[PDB]
């Protein structure tokens, strides 16, 4: 569990 | 310079109940009607011992998306007795079920389902059938202003994993836009 | 080249008075021949290995390959 | 050596620059030329009048020649 | 030199990946170059020779991502030619049955050597991802399992940061043991059972093997120099397996029995006529390996990794993963 | 869903014209493009990468705004700055200065 | 019923009384004298120009907007003609058509013929007037004129072929930029346009000499042939180099930037532009970090990952310090990244954090003490300025150009106090003492008498004060000033304090002041997202430094660890100018490599860190800076300050009677954008 908002942070930074 | 007989007698005897617009130009003489009697001012045509048109050319969907009536659609009909054309103008929204013509001309049921996924304006009677010229399954309606150029899922591809596959669209070379306007 | 004869293996000058667009001899264009550069001609191989083939300057067989970034890293010592 | 760089890839032969900068100036007798080759279509070149009153070439900005001026 | 994703998935999307793929011309290479140019990434393919059997990884990609080579083993420069560039290098070389001018040992062996070599000469990579097989060290019969886990062993010798998958059999729209069973039994008599009959062994679906792979391979610092397993995600006999294959394909099941003597008697004079001056066929369902592989059980160690370490086990060898047998 | 933004594109900073200003417009700010690798022109995945600015033109701030809440993706509008208009002078350009100090 | 063109709100000054002109038929009113060029704007008519421009003086010299009025001789220029009440305007009669086709047939005549190489080709007025009013066909044969092309620096160069003689650039370089260099010299056709000493124009504003210079002789260099005008888009954004947030829109193509262009806005800049900014991309691109990066005990850098560059300062932060964690807000940030900066220290407990040029000093908060009070567009009605420790030409270029404005319209008297510097403006220099300061706060100095005889004062104080030592007391003789002199009266409030950054405002409203002074010194692990700190170098032997930021160029050589940001362009941010007017800007171009934005990268620090911040989203963000400070969250309008400033001094005894240091030096190699960029380098080498 991270936080979802974590979990794209360390993808792509366009969401 | 070509057709002033036919429409002016046309307008001259009309139920004046159903015309909202007359346009007597030297580009076409349109008259703009309401949704409600289009199929009782076009079936008043073609039967008159006059103004008898018994053709339809066309039924073509324009978009303007800055008007609370979005759609505009337009009947380009002839009189191959009375060598004249007439383009009947009727306004549309978004959903409003339109009537149809093909009771009247047969030949509208191709236009009609062309007018029906092109464009998204709907038909109440039978012409309404599924879509013609977009393929299959489609998001949006493919000739507003809004559905873009590249669309949004295109990409179609073969794969080897299965079979085939169509998958949203990552083209290169974007579509390059120039301006080329013109302050005066 | 009676075994492995083909097309494209005609020069300029002649190309164009066999296809008929103008009737002037292959020795009179090459009298006119421009001068203080030019290339010899070479048939279309694009089939006898990439190097006698040709490449882009991103194409990983080319021995150029370029690298498109269009800004530069910090790239400290 | 950066714009030939940037294109060109050969580097055998020489690049445009080199030919346009071997072809010597032209030494004309006046005080304003036109630049177009020997024709006036066909070889382009629109009519790019050009001073020259400076004691070094004037470019031509199409198939910069570097015109100048012979006496004083 | 870490690499860097500069697009958003899906074709024509850089990901900074690119891998040279020996052996990417059959089964297991088309599966992991297809799973490799999707997500986004440049690939070079050699041949050893050929002109149309890559032509297929051809089109899984978009311009200039794919890129086939040229003439693969027996010389050091083009080996070093193809690799010139390379981000990471997949092995996968290897056949099941032995031709004159080869030898499972040669072929095996001595490539995994070449090529654990020449990239140490090329000392550029990143990751160098040798497939296998799920066979052990010189514990068991069939000579290339020997060669095999002699060639796992110098490799990673040669190369400490590497990563050797050792998965099970592959079923798929392709493979060699259901299209075979298929073949023999619609042209004649029905299928053979070899060994005992009952057999153990862990098929397993071939995209899920590829997705492990493309998973190891980006595998964020997790694992740079493992060496494991990937199974399947149930047991199955051989008895078993041939029950599923007629179920699926709807025929009724035939078996023949008396395995072991006439496995042996008549699969060894292939070997001797062979080494004895011109090409001789394929070894349809008679192969050396697949009696000794099939004599002894293999199925999984339960003791260094596996899929569940990995990612999820395949879908099941029930549904989809056979659903290519419908063409008979 | 994606965040828009409704304005009116300013007179360019070159020209002397009008017949480009006050036409509000809708820009979706996308803005994900990279370098193909192969030979260098800039590719895209976004499908509204030019459609807001290329067909989408509307007529007032009303419409936009109205047309915006009807496709439901959020918006915010922006100003829209216009000349003042001051009263100006050739005798003013001629003026006299004062007696000497 | 007819809009003005573009919208003009017309003044009306006496609005009891105003003309009427009937223009082309239907009536339109008009203020008393207002140009007939103006008239027919208003009625809704654009008028052909070539040498008028709104903010220029007129000059009857291009001859191209002739229009008839009837009641009158056959030609009437537009501009220049004073309307009449009851004139009889007309632009569309044959005399009108034949007059524009004439004039614009002699300027093509003797023009060069080399528009699909000159730049401006597809944006020039000359081209457009022609093919919508002029003629179509050209009858001449001979040879025409050519000159020599001109060097004016590495910032405008002209091929001055096609020098058609508007002397606009002649009217802004006298008016408006304040140096006299160009001027128009020679006779007849033999007349050309150039400084006669070969010598460079050592002055801003030169970049809107590019853009007044209609037709394509005056260029920019560095944008050479990159592109056409019809090729890239435009995003209208605002500046972060200046502090007075400059109104521009950002050419570019894909992901590269090419060129950036004022656009109108009647409220902060007119439409002009200062030199720094205008080139100010070409580094944006140059130099640039785009990796997490680690420093390997070889005192190298590796690139890692997010994961574990996150993992290790979150660790470190909580494994060590515990009371010493101090966070330097970056020159150039937005709200959003200083109000998450903040959170997320104090929520880590140890809180020393600060702006960038804030003073170490009390620095007290009333919004009244340290914003612009009077806008800068109501600062073209002073009369008396009083500019103290301040030198606006080279800090708020734009406001430097407002009171050169002021200073030409109605002579103002203006006082100076602080270092020598070369004024545009018949300036007055009155010391380079606080002690001169507490004389004319006190009855020395008759200057102050001046203030006593004046309307509408103005006392700007530069924000260079805010480092220095001794603050309260500069207020304070300030606060007596205004008292005895009444200038804060309620229908003016005429009490400046100028800013020498962007993000120095929103710094300030969000209280970013350290609590105490020595905190570099004491500190063991320090949060950056700009550079400088003193000399980057009273950070201590052994401190965990983490540089959040962007086109790293110094002080990164002192980091520890290294977080690539998005740059101005490339994100969306808040940012509140002198005048305490918050705009925000819009991305343009993609981020660079795979760096994030602050508040974001501020988020994920928290959250691997542990204590989180309960927002995740620039909505929620921005209603925490709606609890904090509302105007930012009130974008796009500036919010007065109703209160006075009945600050409490703290020194009250002197002023430490030390002269006013510089504040800031060279123009150029500030601002590192500007600075690890480039042509603002060899405008530093070449243009002083
Ligand atoms: N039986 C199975 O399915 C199974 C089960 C577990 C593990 N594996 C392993 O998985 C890997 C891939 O198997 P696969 O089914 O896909 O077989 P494969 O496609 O035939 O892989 C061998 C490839 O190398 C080529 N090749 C053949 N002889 C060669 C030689 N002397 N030198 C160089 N290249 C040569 C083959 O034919 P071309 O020359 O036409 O390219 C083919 O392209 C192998 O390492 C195998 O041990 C297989
Ligand atoms: S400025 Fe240049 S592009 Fe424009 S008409 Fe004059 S010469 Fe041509
Ligand atoms: S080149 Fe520029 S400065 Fe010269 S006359 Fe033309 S518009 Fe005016
Ligand atoms: S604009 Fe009136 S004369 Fe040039
Ligand atoms: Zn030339």
């Amino acid at each position: 569990a991270i936080s979802p908002f974590l979990k794209n942070f360390y993808s792509s930074n366009y969401f | 310079m070509d057709n002033q007989s036919i429409f002016k007698y046309s307008w001259e005897t009309l139920p004046k109940k159903w015309v909202k617009k007359m346009e007597r130009s030297e580009h076409g003489n349109r008259f703009d009607t309401k949704t409600d009697y289009l199929f009782q001012l076009l079936c008043f045509l073609k039967l008159h011992t006059y103004t008898r048109v018994q053709v339809l050319i066309d039924i073509c969907g324009v978009d303007y998306p800055s008007r609370k009536r979005r759609f505009e659609v337009v009947y380009n009909l002839l009189s191959t007795r009375y060598n004249s054309r007439i383009r009947v103008q009727t306004s549309a929204d978004e959903v409003t079920r339109i009537s149809s013509v093909v009771s009247l001309f047969p030949s509208a049921g191709w236009w009609e389902r062309e007018v029906w996924d092109m464009f998204g304006v709907s038909s109440i009677n039978h012409p309404d059938l599924r879509r013609i010229l977009t393929d299959y399954g489609f998001e949006g309606h493919p000739l507003r202003k809004d559905f873009p150029l590249s669309g949004y899922v295109e990409v179609r591809y073969d794969d080897p994993e299965k079979r085939v596959v169509s998958e949203p669209i990552e083209m290169t070379q974007e579509f390059r836009y120039f301006d080329f306007a013109s302050p005066w | 080249e009676k075994s492995r004869y083909n097309a494209s293996q005609v020069p300029p000058e002649w190309h164009g008075w066999l296809h008929f667009i103008t009737d002037h001899t292959g020795d009179e264009l090459l009298l006119l021949k421009p001068k203080r550069y030019g290339v010899e001609h070479k048939e279309n191989l694009s089939g006898e290995g990439e190097q006698y083939i040709y490449h882009s300057k991103g194409h990983a067989l080319n021995p150029g390959q370029r690298d498109w970034t269009r800004y530069q890293p910090w790239e400290s010592k | 050596s950066n714009h030939t760089a940037k294109w060109m890839q050969d580097t055998s032969k020489k690049s445009p620059m080199e030919l346009i900068n071997e072809v010597p100036p032209i030494k004309v007798e006046g005080r304003i030329v036109a630049c177009e080759g020997d024709t006036n279509p066909a070889l382009g070149h629109p009519i790019e009048f050009i001073c020259l009153d400076l004691p070094e070439p004037a470019v031509c900005k199409y198939c910069g020649l570097r015109y100048v001026q012979d006496h004083h | 030199g870490h690499l860097v994703r500069k697009g958003t998935g899906g074709r024509s999307s850089v990901s900074g990946i690119i891998a040279t793929v020996f052996g990417a011309t059959g089964f297991l290479g088309r599966y992991v170059v297809q799973q490799l140019a999707k997500m986004g990434s440049q690939v070079l393919v050699p041949f050893r020779g050929s002109e149309d059997c890559p032509r297929h990884l051809k089109l899984m990609g978009d311009l200039g991502q794919i890129v086939p080579m040229k003439y693969n083993p027996r010389d050091e420069s083009s080996v070093k030619a193809v690799m010139a560039k390379a981000n990471v290098v997949i092995n996968l070389i290897g056949r099941d049955y032995e031709t004159r001018n080869y030898s499972f040992e040669e072929v095996h062996y001595h490539m995994a050597e070449n090529l654990a070599k020449i990239s140490r000469e090329h000392g550029g990579i990143l990751r160098f991802i040798q497939v296998s097989c799920l066979g052990a060290s010189p514990s068991s019969p069939s000579r290339m399992l020997r060669a095999k886990a002699a060639a796992e062993e110098v490799v990673l010798r040669e190369l400490p940061e590497a990563t050797i998958l050792k998965p099970a059999v592959m079923i798929g729209t392709e493979d060699r043991i259901l299209n075979p069973w298929a073949h023999f039994a619609k042209k004649y008599g029905f299928i053979p059972l070899f060994g005992n009959g009952s057999t153990k062994i862990q098929p397993v679906y071939v995209v899920d093997v590829a997705a492990a792979l493309t998973t190891v391979l980006k595998d964020d610092g997790t694992s740079m120099g493992k060496t494991y397993e990937l199974g399947g995600p149930e047991i199955f006999t051989v008895h078993d397996l041939a029950e599923l294959m007629y179920e699926t394909i709807r025929e009724w099941p035939r078996y023949v029995k008396v395995p072991f003597p006439i496995a042996k008697a008549l699969a060894t004079p292939r070997e001797i006529l062979l080494n004895k001056p011109f090409p001789l066929p394929t070894p349809e369902i008679l192969n050396l390996d697949k009696i000794q592989a099939l004599t002894t059980d293999t199925i999984v160690s339960e003791n260094a990794l596996t899929f569940n370490d990995l990612g999820i086990i395949p879908h099941k060898l029930k549904g989809y993963p056979v659903e290519f047998l419908i063409s008979y | 869903r994606r965040r828009v933004v409704i304005y009116s594109p300013a007179r360019t900073a070159s020209q002397q014209g009008s017949g480009k200003v006050g036409r509000w417009k809708i820009n979706f700010l996308s803005t994900q493009k990279w370098e193909n690798p192969l030979m260098g022109w800039t590719s895209t995945g976004d499908p509204y990468a030019h459609v807001g600015d290329s067909a989408l033109t509307f007529d007032s701030a009303e419409a936009a705004k109205a047309f915006a809440e009807k496709h439901g993706w959020e918006y915010s509008v922006k100003k829209r700055h216009t000349p003042l208009l001051k009263v100006k002078s050739y005798a003013d350009n001629f003026k006299w200065k004062g007696f000497p100090k | 019923p007819r809009s003005p063109l573009a919208g003009a709100r017309v003044h009306f000054a006496n609005p009891d009384d105003a003309i009427e002109v009937f223009v082309d038929g239907y009536p339109v009113k008009i203020p008393k004298g207002m140009t007939v060029l103006q008239a027919c704007e208003v009625a809704g008519v654009d008028i052909p120009r070539f040498c008028y421009h709104s903010r220029l003086s007129i000059a009857g010299n291009c001859r191209m907007c002739l229009v008839e009025v009837e009641k009158s001789p056959k030609p009437v220029a537009s501009c220049a003609m004073p309307a009449l009440p009851g004139m009889k305007i007309k632009t569309d009669t044959p005399v009108a058509k034949k007059a524009r086709e004439g004039v614009m047939e002699f300027l093509l005549m003797n023009h060069p013929l080399d528009c699909p190489i000159c730049d401006q080709g597809g944006e020039c007025d000359l081209q457009d007037q022609s093919m919508a009013f002029g003629s179509d066909r050209g009858r001449f044969t001979e040879v025409k004129r050519s000159v020599v092309d001109k060097n004016l620096g590495p910032l405008v160069k002209t091929v001055m072929t096609r020098c058609i003689q508007c002397t606009r650039c002649v009217r802004f370089a006298t008016e408006v930029a304040g140096v006299q260099d160009l001027g128009m010299l020679g006779r007849g056709s033999g007349e050309e346009i150039g400084t006669y000493v070969e010598k460079l124009l050592t002055s801003e504003l030169s970049g809107n000499v590019i853009d007044i210079c209609p037709v394509g002789a005056l260029t920019s260099k560095p944008f050479a042939f990159k592109a056409r005008n019809w090729e890239l888009k435009g995003t209208e954004t605002i500046d972060v180099t200046d502090a007075v947030g400059s109104n521009i829109r950002i050419d570019s193509r894909g992901p590269e930037v090419m060129r950036i262009v004022p656009r109108l806005n009647e409220d902060i800049n007119e439409e002009w532009i200062s030199d720094k900014t205008r080139f100010c991309y070409d580094g944006l691109k140059r130099q640039r970090l785009n990796d997490p990066m680690i420093r390997g005990p070889d005192g190298r850098f590796k690139a890692v990952n997010w994961r574990d560059a996150l993992s290790v300062i979150a660790d470190i932060a909580h494994q060590v310090k515990p009371e010493e964690i101090v966070g330097v807000a970056g020159k150039l940030s937005d709200a959003e990244s200083m109000i998450a900066l903040k959170d997320f220290l104090n929520r880590m407990g140890s809180n020393d954090v600060w702006g960038e040029g804030i003073g170490v000093n009390t620095n007290a908060d009333f919004r009244s003490g340290y914003i612009m009070n009077t806008s800068i567009a109501g600062l073209e009605k002073a009369d008396v300025f009083l500019l103290v420790g301040t030198q606006p030409r080279v800090e708020a270029a734009m406001v430097n150009a407002r009171i050169r404005k002021t200073v030409r319209s109605n002579q103002a008297k203006v006082g100076y106090i602080g270092p020598a510097t070369d004024f545009n403006y018949d300036h007055k220099h009155l010391g380079t003492d606080p002690q001169t300061l507490v004389e004319i706060a006190e009855g020395r100095h008759p200057f102050f008498k001046t203030l006593s005889d004046a309307k509408n004062p103005v006392i700007i104080v530069g924000a260079g004060v805010f480092e220095r030592k001794d603050q309260d007391a500069i207020f304070a003789a300030v606060e007596t000033i205004a008292q005895k002199a009444n200038v804060v009266r309620p229908d003016w409030n005429g009490l400046n304090v100028l800013l020498l950054h962007a993000a120095q405002a929103a710094a300030l409203d969000l209280g970013l002041v350290p609590q105490s002074e020595k905190s570099l010194e004491s500190a063991k692990f320090v949060y950056l997202m700009g550079a400088d700190d003193v000399n980057l170098d009273k950070i201590p032997d052994d401190a965990f430094v983490v540089y959040q930021g962007h086109h790293g160029d110094k002080s990164v050589y002192r980091a520890n660890v290294i977080l690539p940001t998005a740059a101005f362009s490339e994100k969306e941010g808040t940012y509140q100018n002198t005048e305490g007017c918050t705009q925000q800007t819009l991305p343009a171009v993609p981020t660079v490599g795979d760096s994030r934005d602050d508040w974001k990268i501020i988020r994920a620090l928290s959250e691997v860190a542990g204590v989180r911040l309960p927002y995740d989203t620039i909505g929620a963000v921005r209603a925490r800076i709606r609890n904090v400070a509302p105007n930012l969250v009130n974008v796009d309008e500036r919010e007065p300050a109703t209160l006075p400033s009945s600050l409490r001094p703290s020194f009250t005894q002197k002023v430490d009677t030390t002269p006013f240091g510089t504040v800031i030096e060279n123009f150029y190699m500030t601002d590192a954008i500007t600075r690890a960029s480039k042509i603002m380098a060899q405008c530093s080498a070449t243009l002083l």
